[PDB]
């Protein structure tokens, strides 16, 4: 007889996803707009599939439902020693839900953000942070969708009715537009905003076997690492 | 309105207070033997003769321990009256029989795709914008007491299969919906390099389970084993599984059926031996919404 | 003082935040309100008001009054459509700039039933029967009356009623539809056909106009406020 | 004095506290079928013979469902005694009849401007500094059963019309207050380029409703349709609408009346057909304050 | 204002922290959940599901289906092992990529009993008796049946049962074992032997396959979530 | 230049706390870690720099160890990571008792392996007094900013 | 849920409040004559004839005042049934007698190492993966009333001895586990410089107690003094001491026995005088787990 | 938000502070403790354990075992001291490296009585009487028995008792003494003398050893934790 006082508190689906995983490194520049090699604003299609770790953890399950905590760690540097110095920068991160106008210039009217939620971050401050509820148009997030957005009908040409396999608007969450609000200093500055994503208040359904070969694209495709297992004798301890 | 919760003290030398400051709950912080703790995830059995409509069948798993059911009024998104064909559509349809040889790498099907041309069920599926149904899948494979071999039957929700090209998600609708013939797994991945007339088809590798996961772990899905020395058949009862209460049956396949030879077929000393495998699927608790002119999807 | 620890997010400015701030004009004696007629509490209250549909957006009619008028005549019966619309109240060009469309273009998600009304503006001596059909999406868009009649539809006796109302009930795979043109959340098709033909006696205009209005029902909701594409500021 | 409110939880794994720190409430954070939820915004009807003073009239909307009323003592800004002419001013006055042709783009009027020369109402309006009144507007247009056409009558609070020049807000007082003749909408915008003697007049484009908004949405305003096959007339009951309980009638026009041909006029096979439209307006619940010498505004 | 003092740790960002933050989309009307079958509450729920063991990781079998099959035959009785395994469910190559191994590779510590199941996939006319042994660590790994029989072991009558289940009970010096290859917390050895031989009649296949599955018992727990080595992202 | 540093967590790199702890054979406690970060220019020319951000990732034994300052491991999807902004008060975190035994062993009179008769002198050899009882992983430290010209 | 504790005021001119903000208690702040306050740390005596099994022995310390005991069910890590040999293993075994001379620097032994070849106790130790036992150690040394000398017997938990090379922790298993012969302390540290065939042995310096600590402080460990003018023997009762409830006896030695001459041996006027010291150790409350084939550690 | 004001001391790090911080490993299932023998609650518990005094720190005895032994013999009676010590338990070289001294060297202040024990390790046939004296400070340190006898002292019959215990009671001007060599808080002097001589019969060793132990009494306390000088780290 043994008294078995061991708990599974850290293996709950809440604890399993209770971490900030980096999903995006967005690069922006503060420079004279006359310069053409400098990108004064950056647009990032919100997704967790730009990186693998959180994607693999989430794809243990078929369906999920959770709130999302986004943290933004902003770093910056000089790209040149001459041409003087710069004053502290302010960054605008505007959420563009699907349909809202997308900025084409770093200073066009869209940055008024009269209705789009916008986050203004001051360099040197603690990393910015916001929370979002569950915003899926379905009753859960679909990590996998075995279907099409269009059904090609008999008669219409091969060009019509064609959609990517497994792609649906269930994962269309808009994008993030990032810019430096300051006017350019006589010296070029380069900044990177790292986006860390934490699911909280998590529920999951339909467990799946985890990814065993390198991810290849947003789907389930595989090309290269198709021999994951090593060699080991049948009767070798 | 402070919440005083208790801590679980470890290293001893005990309550902590939390207050929510925001109106939106999304702003809140996280609050935190053989018996199987997840009894529903270990392929629970129906614990004979299965009769549905005018069809009768004489080793049965209920996927996730959830029997097929109709939409609750509490969870009905569409507002128009739902069509329930009943015995007209809810009956056993027998697909084309496949042949299991010593060299077979496995077979796959999609639901409701495999039943799209099955009597009145297909008519209802193509006449309505929205459709919903569970299934009863009966796999049949009989052989003598001198045959050896094992088949693993897996019901996978959202069974997405990998493509055959460098272009991501490039499998076209026609190849992703073959109907009752289904498709076969392959022993190796072959890249389609015909940039002029790409096949745009799947390349499901058996040991990768066609989706980049090791086949050995496919047992986490609802499953049943047909071991030729023990049983002839396998019954899988699949409830409707989706992120929505009802969806488009033509656009989306809710389930996938995979049959993989876990142990290769063998017999006496005849290297030439083949036994048929027959699938009989009965949709269950069918309901459809959004009646209009019939859909005619593009073929070939 | 009290020991405190600054969590991440400190010193940020979220334009959607909800915080207290000091008053720049303390002890201001505010003018009390009066009972002004016409108070609005919700934007869906405005979305529920019928507004005319610019149905006839042809080259010579668009951006004029004629874009609001659809011409019927007393020709022999045919099964060809009188008008064709897509149930995309925010992205369809004929519905986008209606009050409903204007309100929807400030939000990312919409759900609920729609109410289409058609007003017949011919002479009292004109008679006729029309068919107004809504077909949920998935099939080929109806090209004749034979197909449109298989979906939801109402029959309109213009000689009896000058106005007809058809409710397009909410039927969708998802719980909300996007306010953009999206195949996965397309809303279906709407069309009008001659059931019988339009009949007029002698000394009567043989060509007449109908007007279309669209509003939201009381089960209509929207989500995720967003900036609209219907207004822009150059420089 | 903490306020403990309840959150509406969405994604589940529930009260939040708020305290006001400032004396000024402006410092506080924000606290947050055919049946029409805003019944008052869908042009509610008066649910015959309308008699006001010595005038009688034998399809009636109450704008915002609010009948005209006198100022409440609770909301009276001025302190001097209010003059209420009663039947002397509150009576139906008939404006000049306009002609509806196949080519008409519409007509507009301003209230109280259109009644400034109407019996004792005009005298009271020009003798007092402050004036207030609702209205009953009766539009009359009759035609045979063989005529076809539809008019939309709209009552717009603060009906501001666009100018005709590059100079902003350049329409002069005389052109903005034409009286009972009113003005007409135009089918296109014509820019006034006479920099020497500018017209300084409105250029109200019909499909822009004269204010840069699409005419199709003008139905959000209180309105009534005269469809020639159905009804002869339209009655609009307008309460006093303003940001103030009482204002200057000479400076400010509280309402605007717009009549637009929604369906063009047509008849038999005569391309030359015209029918009159007659407006009869009765001010209601008139009250005036600040008696002094009479105002004589500049004309032409 | 209130006197406060900033303690060390202020303005840091701990990725494992648990703090409140403002909502970027206030007053969002969330879609209610539905009763989806197959909800998971704990990862040990998935760790308790039997999954096939890639036992036969030879050069020509690894990364194919054949790696899941161990070949028995009807040869004369011998005391040599049929298969040999190390009780390292996270680091042993034959157990690392099982569902149990995949879950364990996200944690630093594991404890609890294990459940091995073996399925015999020969003809019904085949008979035989096998011995499945677990030896706790410390001694020389068993090389014959004479040694393996001295540890924990079960005898499996394949003619009677197609499946056999052996529980490897939790026996360890430490309260938790590391999920890496560590001598101080090694788990012991597992082996299979012929008790009798496999016997088949004439006209019967003389070579047959067995399959192996491993799962966790209900007394199984893990600790110290960590990143796994089974997935990597180049560039 | 070393763009990232890995430190095997231990108290034996210094003597004072080690001597205080080794007054006793066994211990059990929670641990509070404080991080004081200092920085300097190594050159006067080549310009200046903007405020730096430091990532401190805890790598428990078994987790992948970064080989480059910017490889995938820094995603820290599961490893606890601490981001510190230069000029802020010293970072701080707490850890519970995380020993696999019932107490921390300051002394262990034994081996992790027992060499068995027959195996060669190379096999079965382990350091005296070394056991996985004190294997707590390491700390990986990097500057998240891209390099300044200095 | 505030905790109001009391302060201890010093300089006077009295309660402080603390609230825990985190769910994890590790996040909490710290809360804060001859009679010996730690009676258990001052080598408490058993306050004759000691009989264990079939062995009998006719100045007894209980280390830390804790008698040997079996594992409580509350603190049992292993789940398999524990083997308790009882009288078969729990009995007094007499090690090889050592010789105390005027020049001896001391002797040391490890437990359970010294009893690894002792009857059935050794068999049980080498047959099981896990083992646990306390001990009764009886040191015997008798001499005339004309002899003078004192021995200090120390039982040290985790008695780690320093090496003899520049390589840290380089003492090999064979030299660290000599068995019943044990080892001897040295008067000075000699560095092993044979880089070709290093001895890989301990170099325990007596005045450093073999571990870099002054020997005078070794009395903090459980101990007993055999002063030849007073007593013949010393009994030490050692409970099982470890960070675990049970461990591997082959890998880990729970106790070490050290005998140091505190006062050198002397007698009459014979410079050549030697008296034997005999150790008799009885394991107590033995229990073993994890039976398998026998362990055979490498030797020499 | 709530108005706050940062007092001086904000953003400092005091190594002796006591504050809460977030947990880097939330929801960790800690291994429960077991009842390990020998738990220490206070360092004065260790300071109360008798440990041998290195009394004989001569050139050839220091850093050997012989430094713990003081040699008596059977010579004729004399009033010269056998050993001389200063009551500086933390700074006296003969007391500094005892367990009591080691603990005291971690603190700045000490107070309380001390317990000296002397063990005689001659033959049972040896007899003798000794005098152990403590003299409070202020006067010339005792040079003979005539002076030491005027202070506190005990007479030890070695033939009767092998061990003698003398308590040095706490007598001090200040409430605490510094753990360094300080004239203003010096502790006094301790010495041993022959009361009678040591007498042995024939065939008996004429030279024998005594050992010294020092511990703290239960009224002993220390204050102001500080770093010790007994350990250093080069580079
Ligand atoms: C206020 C400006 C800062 C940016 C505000 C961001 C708001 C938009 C973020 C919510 C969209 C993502 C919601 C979660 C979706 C997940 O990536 C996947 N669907 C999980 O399956
Ligand atoms: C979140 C990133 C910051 C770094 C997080 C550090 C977490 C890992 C630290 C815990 C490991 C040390 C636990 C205590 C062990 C002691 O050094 C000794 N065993 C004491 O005997």
């Amino acid at each position: 007889h043994v008294i078995q006082k061991r708990t599974r508190s850290e293996s709950t689906v809440e604890s399993f996803f209770a971490r900030g995983a980096c999903v995006a490194i967005i690069e922006v520049d503060n420079d004279a707009p006359t310069k053409r090699a400098s990108k004064l604003f950056s647009i990032w299609k919100i997704t967790y599939k730009d990186t693998v770790q959180l994607r693999r953890k989430l794809e243990f399950f078929t369906y999920s439902r959770f709130d999302m905590e986004l943290t933004f760690v902003v770093t910056s540097n000089y790209t040149d020693a001459n041409n003087g110095h710069a004053l502290n920068q302010v960054y605008q991160i505007m959420y563009i839900p699907p349909g809202a106008p997308i900025p084409g210039k770093w200073n066009d009217y869209t940055w008024q953000t009269s209705s789009n939620p916008s986050l203004f971050y001051t360099y040197g401050a603690p990393p910015a942070r916001i929370s979002v509820p569950y915003v899926g148009i379905a009753n859960a997030y679909s990590h996998f969708y075995d279907g099409f957005a269009k059904v090609p009908l008999a008669g219409q040409a091969s060009t019509e009715g064609d959609s990517l396999y497994g792609a649906a608007s269930l994962n269309d969450f808009g994008s993030l537009a990032v810019r430096v609000v300051n006017d350019h200093n006589p010296t070029k500055l380069t900044s990177k905003i790292r986006v860390y994503m934490k699911p909280k208040h998590v529920r999951v359904w339909c467990p799946r076997p985890p990814r065993a070969v390198p991810y290849y694209g947003p789907g389930v495709d595989y090309k290269d690492g198709l021999a994951p297992l090593p060699e080991k004798g049948l009767t070798t301890y | 309105g402070a919440q005083v919760s208790s801590q679980k003290v470890g290293a001893h030398e005990i309550n902590y207070t939390t207050i929510n400051y925001y109106r939106d709950s999304a702003s809140n912080a996280a609050s935190k033997d053989f018996a199987q703790d997840p009894s529903k995830f270990t392929e629970p059995v129906k614990d004979m003769q299965l009769t549905l409509g005018n069809s009768t069948i004489t080793n049965s798993v209920v996927a996730y321990g959830r029997w097929p059911e109709y939409i609750k009024d509490s969870e009905a998104n569409p507002v128009d009256q739902p069509t329930e064909p009943a015995v007209a559509a809810c009956r056993f349809y027998t697909l084309d029989t496949v042949t299991w040889r010593k060299e077979s790498r496995g077979w796959w099907w999609k639901l409701p795709d495999a039943l799209k041309d099955m009597g009145l069920f297909g008519q209802n599926m193509f006449y309505h914008y929205l459709g919903r149904a569970g299934y009863t899948v009966h796999v049949q494979c009989n052989a003598s007491k001198f045959h050896q071999g094992a088949l693993g039957v897996f019901a996978v929700p959202e069974m997405c299969l990998a493509g055959d090209s460098t272009t991501h998600m490039f499998t076209k609708y026609e190849n992703a919906n073959p109907g009752e013939k289904g498709g076969e797994f392959k022993g190796s991945f072959t890249l389609d390099t015909n940039a002029t007339n790409p096949a745009r088809n799947f390349c499901p590798v058996d040991y990768l389970f066609g989706s980049g996961v090791l086949a050995g772990n496919a047992f986490v899905y609802p499953h049943q084993i047909i071991n030729l020395r023990t049983n002839n058949c396998a019954t899988l009862v699949l409830p409707y599984v989706n992120s929505l209460s009802i969806d488009s049956m033509t656009k989306h396949n809710n389930w996938g059926i995979a049959i993989l030879p876990l142990a290769p077929l063998d017999f006496a000393t005849e290297s030439s031996t083949e036994i048929p495998i027959t699938l009989t699927i009965a949709p269950m608790c069918c309901e459809f919404n959004g009646l209009r002119n019939i859909t005619v999807p593009r073929t070939q | 003082g009290l020991p405190v620890l600054n969590t991440p997010g400190s010193n940020q400015y979220l334009t959607a935040d909800n915080y207290q701030s000091p008053c720049a004009i303390p002890e201001f004696d505010v003018t009390p309100p009066i009972d002004i007629p016409g108070e609005v509490r919700n934007m869906m209250e405005l979305a529920e008001i019928d507004t005319m549909i610019p149905l006839n957006l042809t080259n010579q009619r668009k951006n004029t009054m004629d874009m609001y008028r659809v011409e019927l005549n007393d020709a022999a019966h045919s099964d060809t459509p009188i008008l064709c619309l897509s149930l995309s109240p925010a992205s369809d060009p004929r519905l986008a700039h209606t009050m409903l469309g204007e309100i929807l273009n400030y939000y990312t998600h919409w759900a609920g039933s729609l109410k289409f009304t058609f007003l017949f503006c011919g002479s009292m001596m004109a008679t006729g029967k029309l068919l107004v059909s809504y077909a949920p999406p998935g099939a080929e868009a109806p090209k004749s009356r034979k197909e449109a009649m298989l979906g939801t539809h109402v029959i309109w006796d213009i000689g009896l009623q000058s106005s007809c109302t058809m409710v397009v009930p909410w039927i969708s795979n998802t719980t909300y539809r996007l306010t953009i043109n999206d195949s996965f959340t397309e809303g279906g098709y709407i069309s009008m056909f001659y059931q019988t033909r339009v009949v007029v006696p002698l000394s009567t205009p043989r060509k007449m106009d109908i007007l279309g209005f669209v509003s939201a029902c009381n089960d209509f909701s929207v989500r995720l406020l967003r900036d609209t594409t219907h207004i822009s500021q150059e420089a």
